[PDB]
């Protein structure tokens, strides 16, 4: 038997899926058995020509290493001690249009991507969501054990200011922090400002794999009298 | 389900023995002896002994401490009890001693302790238990580690025992017989059952209390003289039910350094935080908690402060019960009797000669005590000790019997032996050298309890007697007919007349027929009061009263208040007028809730201020008429019993002589009679000692003591000077006041 | 003053012997019999000549000097403390089945040296023991004086992240890992997992080395009457 089985079974389905996904990044990189000519992020491809062949590898094929040991075991403590308030965020119901709009930031942090040539997309998008959720309900500090009264709503730019002085690759998550105050402007202007048929369609395919659930009414009783 | 009963103490002292009710054998087919397989908490089965009980209810199973261990369970544990005759006789056993009780022993189990413990006991045993054995000094154990039959074999003659081997070092997870439980505390039943009732639920289901929604108590007081055991209650009572007991001492804390102590106490509450329902036990809270008068220093009130702080925000957190330990409530700051606080009180008493009796019962369990001792006569003459004091008594008796063998035992140079050991034996003489070398520390404390003088040992007064009854016995005897009649009993009575007449003895059968604590207040003890520390001492004394419900309280010498107050002195004016008016101001606040009774008893009713003599106040009044040729030949045949006994000249004539005596006049007759006739012994043993310096010992026959033959010349002597102790003036002063009295009301 | 001497002479005579014996091989490796130079274990040598002289010669011994006591020091202390912790239970009375366990580790281990080209084959006993011993009673509750998480199954990933900082060859601690989990399947899981004919078949000789030895009755008096 194995504890980890429960216990990941125990993180919710948003950070069971990243979770899932960012501990397959390191094993399929390390696997050795693909050919890793589908995947080594070639700047030159994915600038200039148009190459069609890897569009979307970015976020999956990743040279894992001690570049960001120590950034992302803080964060890996920090999604330990607090994912119940990193997953409870406004979307408990319509979590589709939740992947909705989370795949609308990975477009949009991409064609950054794509426009600046920063180093990794890894960090930006998830400090971006976090902080957006802790930004509609700004301003409650919060701290550690050894925390006596260090405030909150500086984590983010306590480890942008540390990755500056000591290290490096620090410029992507500020550059998502822009592109993240970019998405909290547009979530309130766009859909109201301007129409265009409300764009397309979302499609209801997701809704067959990976339906949305909604009230229950269950069974009810005869009151008689 | 019929298979489950809730565990229950076993009157029965054997460690393979159940007790159960006639219908547990009806319904299960048990015979008696019969060997029973049990289920209980770790999985644990083992059998023991069927024997009818019963006093034990259906769903009551009586089983002890050492079965408790072995399942264990803790008591109100309901187990599962299933028949199992099909055991067979053992043949051959390893048995070994668990290590940390057999250090410094150098002897032969088997014989000394395992022989005659298991003589043929047909005790039904199983692989992997563990059981005691008492021993002269120590109480061994031991573990079944090898078995034949496996599991389960019984004692049987053909039991090859192997004994010897390495001790057995102890199974890490403890559950020690070591403890203390409610069998080591002897003498304080009602208060043992008060916090056994009001600690139950807080301890034993949390969850379901605290799904109910109401606030348990969270302050007890243990209160009483020291060294009478309150910590060995409270770890007892910790043990019993099981939780994570924390002790802390006043000094070790107070004079910690500068101002961190504060620190440790939180550190105390936290921990109880992170360990469950637990128990916080702290000592001595008046060396660290006086009241502010006291208080000169500045952090003393920090500390003070912050404990309280601490205590009350301890609302709702988990359910953990803190208790406290100390002497007198007075020298508590009141500021912790609010509400929420220390609101639960509990007084632990002196015990009387039976408690002294228990606790050396307890004490003497190991001991080999010889055929000469009266533990009741010891009880008798150790008035005025305490648990501790008990304790060392026993200790050193058993060292001076020792001591007194130091030729006999070997001191050589290692462990000693246990077979010489075990030859030892303890003597009366022993007991009585260290009563000789020995000294209470109570003494001057008053003592409450129930007197043991009855009816029969006052003659006369019937109508007296049925007075009483009818004042006292009945309107607690039937509140219901005063209910339906709408009416208030009454309760201060006063007693006048000759002095001598025995009043206190009076006093004292019926509160032994009313079967109540009494309280004896003396005229030296208020006079001491009067001076100074008077309104104090008078509240507190109410309040025992109060806490000692029912009960009687007496006075003595009320009208020496008036001795000094008028007379020729005519000084002790203000004191008097304090005394009087706290003891007014304090009678009347009494509810008749309360089945406190007051009495009173002088002997100058003259001199009594009127303010008394006042409904709702001392009230009922009754003479005390002399008694009366039969009457007095009662009283003389009372006091007569004692030991020696002689009819030979008529107690009735030399009563018919004593005309117009007091009571206490003809006891002093009495004593004056045996005096003589101790005179008589002393002159005969005085005769032997003589006759046989002239005769080399010249005792060939048995002469003993002079048989009880009190003769007319002890008699004559005692009427050659006969003091007539009642004055006549008085009489005729007395029946003056009872007439005015009588035409007046 | 020496209390190494005191602490030395309480250990029991079997234990005391047989973890002298293992920490003496790294002596007689460190006094310069065989060069260190010479234990690498050359793949194509060992194939195609005998050098049957160094497969298992620097596997029992580590080159440890004054310069890295401490670690090798406290890696001994505990395995003679982990030694002892096994023989408290179980391994009370059946030596065998312990004996067993050690020898059928060192297969493992020789035949994983065989196979691959490691260099160091002492730390990767370390693993297959260590583990072995914290699964074999794993779902248990234990802490040392600062213990905050210590738990079974979850030193393997701390001594990953001890080595990875301090070390290397990361492929040791995943056959320790392997070798204890497959052990552990082979004690409770397979026997109703994968049918049954356990595998767990001493060796006549293995069992004539250290059987398991049996309870003496000793000597015993008869109650009588
Ligand atoms: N009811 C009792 N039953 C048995 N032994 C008792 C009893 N009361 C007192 N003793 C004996 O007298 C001793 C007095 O108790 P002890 O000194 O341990 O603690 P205490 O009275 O609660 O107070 P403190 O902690 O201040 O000493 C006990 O250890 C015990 O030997
Ligand atoms: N059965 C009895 N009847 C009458 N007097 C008794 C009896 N037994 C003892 N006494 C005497 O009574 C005396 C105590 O009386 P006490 O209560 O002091 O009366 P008072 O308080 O009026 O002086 C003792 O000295 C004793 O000699």
């Amino acid at each position: 038997m194995s504890d980890i089985g429960d216990w990941f079974r125990s993180i919710p389905a948003i950070t069971r899926y990243w979770f899932a996904a960012t501990v397959a990044v390191p094993l399929v990189g390390k696997l050795g058995l693909i050919s890793p000519a589908y995947l080594f992020l070639w700047p030159e491809a994915f600038l200039y020509r148009f190459q069609i062949w890897r569009p979307i590898t970015a976020t999956f094929y990743f040279p894992v290493g001690p570049g960001t040991g120590f950034l992302y075991l803080v964060n890996l403590y920090f999604l330990y001690q607090y994912s119940t308030r990193l997953e409870t965020g406004a979307f408990d119901g319509r979590p589709a249009d939740y992947l909705f709009m989370l795949l609308f930031n990975w477009i949009c942090i991409v064609i950054t991507g794509l426009a600046m040539d920063m180093q990794l997309l890894m960090i930006p998008l998830i400090m971006s969501v976090l902080y957006v959720w802790a930004q509609l309900n700004r301003d409650m500090i919060v701290s550690f054990w050894f925390g006596t009264r260090f405030k909150a709503c500086y984590l983010p730019w306590v480890i942008l200011g540390f990755n500056y002085i000591i290290g490096g690759s620090v410029i992507n998550e500020l550059i998502g922090n822009l592109v993240g105050h970019l998405y909290f402007f547009l979530m309130f202007r766009y859909p109201m400002d301007l129409g265009g048929r409300n764009f397309l369609s979302t499609p209801q395919f997701l809704y067959r794999w990976l339906p949305s659930r909604r009230h229950n009414w269950g069974q009810g009783f005869r009151l008689g009298d | 389900r019929p298979n489950r009963l809730i565990v229950d103490e076993a009157i029965n002292e054997d460690n393979s023995v159940v007790s159960l009710s006639q219908p547990k054998m009806d319904e299960l087919q048990l015979f008696r002896g019969d060997t029973v397989l049990l289920k209980g908490k770790k999985r644990r089965e083992a059998v023991c002994i069927v024997l009818s009980d019963d006093t034990c209810s259906d769903e009551k199973i009586r089983m002890n401490r050492v079965v408790r261990n072995n399942l264990r369970v803790r008591l109100g544990d309901v187990i599962s009890i299933q028949p199992c005759p099909d055991v067979k006789y053992g043949k051959r056993i390893h048995v070994l001693p668990i290590d940390d009780t057999v250090e410094g022993i150098t002897g032969n189990l088997f014989e000394v302790y395992l022989k005659p413990y298991f003589l043929e006991a047909y005790r039904p045993i199983r692989k992997g238990d563990i059981f005691l054995v008492r021993g002269g000094m120590r109480a061994v154990e031991f573990k079944v580690v090898e078995t034949d039959p496996s599991p389960y074999c019984i004692v049987a003659p053909d039991t090859v025992i192997h004994c010897e081997g390495e001790p057995i070092k102890r199974e890490d997870e403890e559950e020690s017989l070591n403890e203390v439980g409610y069998d080591d505390i002897g003498g304080c039943r009602k208060q043992l059952a008060q916090i056994k009732e009001m600690v139950e639920l807080p301890l034993r289901h949390p969850a379901l209390f605290k799904a109910i929604g109401v606030k348990p108590p969270r302050g007890i007081l243990l209160y009483g003289p020291p060294g009478t055991g309150k910590t060995l209650i409270a770890r007892a009572v910790a043990n019993e039910t099981g939780a994570f007991f924390f002790l802390i001492n006043g000094p070790e804390i107070m004079s910690k350094l500068a101002g961190e102590s504060e620190s440790n106490l939180r550190k105390a509450f936290e921990e109880a935080e992170k360990n469950a329902p637990a128990i916080i036990f702290i000592d001595e809270l008046d060396a660290i908690a006086p009241k502010r008068e006291k208080t000169h220093g500045e952090v003393e009130r920090r500390i003070v402060s912050q404990l309280l702080t601490l205590m009350d925000g301890l609302k709702q957190r988990a359910h953990v019960i803190v208790m406290a330990a100390t002497n007198r409530p007075n020298s508590i700051d009141p500021a912790l009797r609010r509400f929420g606080r220390f609101d639960r009180e509990v007084d632990i008493g002196i015990p009387d000669a039976t408690g002294r009796l228990e606790i050396l019962q307890i004490h003497t369990k190991n001991m080999k005590l010889a055929d000469d001792v009266d533990l009741e006569q010891v009880a008798n003459e150790t008035h005025g000790h305490v648990g501790a004091d008990l304790a060392a008594l026993c200790s050193e008796a058993a060292l001076q019997a020792i001591r007194k063998k130091m030729d006999l035992i070997d001191l050589e140079d290692e462990t000693i032996d246990a077979e010489v050991m075990n030859s030892l034996a303890v003597t009366m003489d022993d007991f009585r050298w260290a009563l000789s070398q020995s000294n209470p520390s109570a003494l001057r404390e008053t003592v409450v309890e129930v007197p043991q003088v009855t009816w029969e040992d006052i003659g006369g007064l019937e109508d007296v007697k049925r007075e009483l009854q009818e004042l006292v016995q009945y309107p607690v005897e039937h509140p219901d007919k005063f209910l339906k009649f709408g009416m208030t009993p009454s309760k201060g009575v006063l007693f006048y007349g000759p002095p001598g007449c025995g009043k206190t003895l009076l006093a004292k059968a019926i509160a032994n027929e009313c079967q109540a604590n009494f309280i004896s207040i003396k005229g030296p003890e208020l006079l001491t009061m009067w001076f100074g520390e008077s309104e104090a001492n008078v509240r507190e004394i109410f309040d025992k009263a109060r806490q000692a419900a029912p009960c009687v309280l007496f006075f003595d010498e009320l009208d020496s208040i008036a001795k000094a107050r008028g007379g020729n002195i005519g000084d002790g004016g203000g004191a008097a007028d304090r005394v009087i008016n706290q003891i007014l101001t304090e009678m009347d606040g009494m509810s008749t809730k309360k089945n406190v009774f007051i009495i009173g008893a002088t002997n100058r009713p003259d001199i009594i201020d009127p303010a008394i003599l006042r409904p709702g106040r001392l009230d009922q009044l009754i003479y005390i008429p002399l008694p009366d040729e039969k009457s007095r030949v009662a009283i003389l045949k009372a006091n007569l019993r004692k030991s020696p006994v002689a009819k030979d000249v008529d107690l009735e004539f030399l009563a018919k002589m004593t005309n117009g005596f007091s009571g206490a006049d003809l006891t002093e007759i009495c004593q004056r009679a045996c005096k003589l006739a101790i005179r008589e012994s002393i002159e005969s043993e005085i005769r032997r000692e003589r006759e046989r310096q002239t005769n080399p010992s010249a005792m060939e026959v048995e002469e003993d003591d002079p048989v009880p033959e009190i003769r007319r010349d002890h008699f004559e002597e005692a009427m050659r000077f006969a003091r007539r102790s009642v004055s006549d003036n008085d009489i005729r002063k007395y029946e003056m006041f009872a007439q005015t009295l009588q035409q007046s009301r």
